[PDB]
């Protein structure tokens, strides 16, 4: 996955494309916590 | 209720939104949240009547 953004911050919005094993891959919402997930 | 955005450092690309808000600066001093002497509120209301 890959995390996209301007300065995060919950002020400007941002995009949460990511991947997995399930069939719901891409999940896109105004989030804050993730800033250095594994 | 209804509102919209006057004051912006930049120009806005087409088709895109902001629906961000703060207290706009124009002057070397910077606002840091406080709406008093040179800082104004971007967003304001029509007045419909």
């Amino acid at each position: 996955g890959w995390i996209f953004g301007t300065t995060l911050d919950s002020k400007t919005q941002s995009l949460l494309i990511v991947n997995n094993a399930t069939n719901v891959v891409i999940k896109v919402c105004e989030f804050q916590f993730c800033n250095d997930p594994f | 209720n209804y509102l919209y955005r006057l004051f912006r450092k930049s120009k806005l690309k087409p088709f895109e939104r902001d629906i961000s808000t703060e207290i706009y600066q124009a002057g070397n001093k910077p606002c840091n949240g406080v709406a008093g002497p040179n800082c104004y509120s971007p967003l304001q209301s029509y007045g419909f009547r």
